[PDB]
């Protein structure tokens, strides 16, 4: 990057908007910018915001970059993150997740405090950066004061640049040196073994160099960790040492960085990333790329009218972004886990961008706390059906966060508030109308984090649920949470009280994090904070308020969606120990073979009607089954 | 109710249950104030106590016919725990008392109970015992 | 109940001897092309050369199987005796039932699908 510099500086000098594009690793997120040199933000009494759709992308790139400018971090570099801001009055630069610029448009409209904003990694395409993109061109009429650049990865300038009002194109050449490419024979069923097999061959045979490994999911990546450091000390005597550091969404910052260190000589390191690692950073010495060819995607079905996120295979532009970081330093090698036929005919060409595959519920309260009146006419890039659209201003409605008008109520401007999905801003928000706020609270703190709650081995199932029993309320699910959730706050030796027992200490302390973040917004916004005795009832109806079009019945056999009308069972994760739960909430919808309900508890009939009569009204109701 | 030895326990359920299977519906009215004491058994760490237990759920469902279905609510999950995790004469005790329950029940709950026990029937159908 | 099934064969065989069953007919056409019987109440104090010695009078058990258990115990109570002939397992199930050895009394039974390590009733 730094050889066109000149040529940048007078791009942004001359246009209000700007398009950068390069590949991964020529230097776009942390040197351009110290565009502040050009702009003298803090001269001016201003920041520049520049927004990563990722958080780890954002908080480790802001720990680089704090290094680079030789400042501290949090002080004049600074990133800001859902429930973790690390920023100051000192802060010039503020790295950040796009879905927190768009809270802070939320508040206010014209992003008045920064004077330049950078929308980076836009190839991604995410929701928020798509909204970002929607009210940036806007807020340009309002201010010619503000600058705004996208960067993206993709070569491919002409649909931003025509979204863009033909805004100039900055494009750094390839630097990447040549990578060969390997491929499998036959198509391989289980791709985790095979991949841990080829890391342990290159780490033995190939000359120096770092392994990057992409897998899906924390706990498939944690396992591999076990696997390939168990593997190497045994490789030991014969062969360097290797060292093995996962990367996924959830680590913590000060494990995130462990990702840099240095490889032992002859040593070898081996990261094993989720996609985080296909465009949104670098770490230097990437020699050897191995690809399974899989990760986690969202899948939005407009039929079920449903989000779920599964394992699916990549595109063939994320296969070659993957294998592109093998060649930053010098020649390296891909290992695809797949044919080279798979990779030709197979692999789509491109993903879809987000908008296309999400429920819009959260997107359309964001968009009204905008002020944006006209939703369907929303200069999106690519506009999402009408329809979707259309069922999430009615689920606003019958939430009343919206009224029939299609504007915000006190109710939807306080969910605005919340960090969170409408149906559990919403929730917690009732909550001391139930007298059960401080269980609320919990409760929704240990639904924004994963189920990594709970751990069982496949080997080891047994142990693990007799742990969880211990925790575990008949016909409430959302009750265990609250019990794991209060015993954890009470344990000596936390971190082995977690690994006895098979409860995970990382998802435990995110949600401790969350509620303290979510009780200060209860503070701030004046929602008491309450409690009563024993009272499992305003608990179930609390989370009714929320959940009530989240409600499954006990089918004959099996059991029916309200919404929808679905035929669904109770994920086998839970046991409908009670056979009085003819009416259960649920958490999620999950399809894997079939349509699951996970997550359930039961709640009374009644409290449905008398919590949301609206939605229980019997003429929207199909004829009954 | 007394825990000093399991046989006064076996002796006062198997009361129970040659009260329920010697008079027929008059047991009905005093069913609930009858069936409350059961629930404090089927957890007992006797086998014997349990698979009394069993039967005489299974005799004051033979007695009921086909009332009080509200009223055996608080033990149908440890039935469906002891069909799902015992196995022996234990599980033909509870079977007894899942099969004799269901006609008392409306359609949904029992067609759920009814669908969702027959593959251990198919797995039973090999066993040795007459009885 | 762990000794009532005793009685039930016994009852069994004195229908079959009031009725007056042929042997084409009399409950060991049905079990047939099997040696093997299962065994129910024995001590643990048996050794597999004792029930040997005592269900050798009518054949030699060609395939012994004692429940054994794995490491903390030494046995349960039940034993497959496989035969050579299907007749000594007919006359094994006639006239070894209802006998007592040292306290609890036996039983005896047919298999005559596999053997198999717990599915029986104690």
């Amino acid at each position: 990057v730094f050889p066109f510099r000149e040529e940048l500086l007078a791009a942004i000098a001359n246009h209000q908007v700007l398009i950068i594009e390069g590949e991964t690793g020529s230097g776009k997120t942390t040197q351009i910018p110290q565009y502040l040199f050009e702009e003298g933000y803090t001269n001016k009494g201003m920041k520049i915001a520049c927004t990563q759709p990722r958080r780890v992308a954002a908080m480790s790139v802001a720990a680089r970059v704090a290094r680079e400018m030789g400042v501290k971090l949090g002080n004049e570099v600074g990133y800001s993150i859902r429930f973790e801001d690390c920023t100051s009055e000192r802060t010039v630069l503020r790295y950040m997740t796009d879905g927190m610029l768009l809270r802070e448009f939320l508040s206010e409209p014209d992003l008045a405090s920064y004077s330049v904003v950078m929308v980076d990694e836009a190839h991604e395409r995410t929701l928020h950066t798509d909204i970002l993109f929607g009210l940036i061109k806007d807020v340009a009429r309002f201010r010619p004061e503000l600058k705004v650049l996208v960067a993206s990865a993709t070569m491919d300038t002409a649909r931003f640049s025509t979204f863009f009002d033909d805004a100039p194109v900055f494009r750094i050449p390839g630097r990447r040196f040549p990578v060969d490419i390997f491929y499998t024979k036959a198509p391989e069923a289980d791709y985790l073994e095979a991949c841990v097999v080829s890391v342990l061959q290159i780490h033995v045979t190939q000359p120096p160099g770092d392994i990057l490994v992409f897998l899906t999911g924390q706990e498939e990546i944690e396992a591999a960790c076990e696997m390939l450091q168990d593997r190497c000390r045994r490789l030991g005597s014969k062969i360097r040492e290797l060292l093995v550091l996962p990367i996924y969404a959830n680590l913590p910052s000060d494990m995130q960085a462990r990702i840099f260190q240095p490889t032992p000589p002859g040593a070898r390191k081996v990261v094993v990333a989720t996609n985080i690692a296909e465009t949104s950073l670098t770490i230097e010495g990437i020699i050897y790329v191995l690809d399974p060819g899989f990760c986690k995607q969202k899948s939005y079905n407009p039929r079920t009218g449903m989000e779920s996120l599964t394992v699916t295979p990549c595109s063939k532009a994320s296969a070659n972004q993957r294998a592109g970081r093998a060649g930053r330093v010098a020649a390296g090698k891909c290992f695809r886990l797949y044919t080279a036929w798979a990779y030709q005919h197979e692999l789509e060409e491109t993903t879809v961008p987000e908008i296309q595959r999400t429920s819009l519920g959260n997107v359309v309260l964001l968009l009204k706390s905008l002020g944006i009146h006209d939703l369907m006419h929303f200069d999106f890039l690519d506009p999402p059906p009408y329809e979707t659209l259309l069922l999430a201003l009615e689920q606003l409605y019958a939430l009343g966060a919206l009224n029939h008008l299609g504007e915000l109520t006190t109710s939807g401007r306080k969910m605005a508030e919340l960090p969170v999905d409408p149906m559990l801003s919403k929730m917690i928000l009732a909550s001391e109308k139930y007298s059960c706020s401080e269980e609320i609270l919990t409760v929704a703190a240990m639904l924004s984090v994963n189920n990594s709650i709970f751990y069982r081995p496949k080997d080891k199932v047994v142990h693990a649920d007799n742990a969880r029993v211990n925790f575990f309320l008949p016909g409430g699910d959302h009750l265990v949470l609250l019990n794991v959730y209060t015993q954890w706050a009470e344990s000596g030796y936390s971190s082995q009280w977690c690994y006895e027992n098979f409860v995970q200490f990382r998802s435990m302390r995110r949600a401790r994090d969350v509620r303290e973040q979510l009780e200060g917004l209860l503070e701030r916004v004046e929602v008491g904070l309450s409690s009563c005795q024993g009272d499992y009832i305003r608990v179930r109806k609390a989370i009714t308020a929320g959940y009530f079009y989240h409600t499954a019945r006990l089918t004959r056999s099996g059991y029916r969606t309200v919404k929808q009308q679905q035929t669904v069972f109770i994920h086998p994760n839970s046991s409908l120990f009670e056979q009085q739960p003819r009416w259960l909430l649920y958490h999620e919808l999950v399809l894997t073979t079939k349509e699951f309900m996970r997550q359930v508890l039961e709640i009374e009939s009644s409290w449905l009607l008398e919590v949301a009569p609206h939605y229980y009204k019997a003429k929207e109701l199909e004829d009954p089954h | 109710k007394s825990k000093k030895s399991w046989q006064a326990r076996h002796t006062g359920i198997k009361i129970v249950q040659q009260i329920a299977i010697l008079m027929g519906c008059a047991i009905l009215p005093h069913l609930r104030s009858l069936v409350e004491i059961i629930e404090h058994g089927l957890v007992d760490e006797q086998q014997k106590v349990r698979t009394i237990s069993a039967l005489a759920i299974a005799a004051l469902a033979e007695a009921a016919t086909p009332y009080g279905i509200e009223s055996f609510d608080s033990v149908l999950k440890p039935l469906w725990k002891g069909i799902r995790q015992h196995r022996g004469k234990g599980l033909a005790a509870f079977l007894k008392a899942i099969g004799y329950l269901i006609p008392l029940m409306d359609a949904e709950y029992a067609n759920y109970y009814t669908r969702e026990v027959m593959l251990i029937l198919i797995r039973e159908f090999q066993s040795p015992d007459e009885e | 109940n762990p000794l009532t099934k005793v009685k039930l064969i016994n009852e069994l065989n004195e229908r079959e001897v009031q009725l007056g069953v042929a042997d084409k007919v009399s409950w060991h056409s049905e079990y047939k092309d099997s040696a093997w019987i299962f065994l129910g109440g024995l001590p643990y104090e048996l050794t597999e050369g004792d029930i040997i010695c005592v269900f050798s009078q009518y054949g030699e058990i060609v395939n012994i199987n004692l429940v054994r258990d794995k490491k903390t115990g030494k046995s349960k109570g039940f034993c497959f005796l496989c035969y050579e002939d299907q007749r000594s397992t007919i006359l094994a199930v006639d006239n070894f039932n209802g006998i007592k050895i040292k306290g609890r009394t036996i039983r005896v039974d047919h298999v005559s699908n596999y053997r198999a390590p717990k599915d029986s009733e104690e």
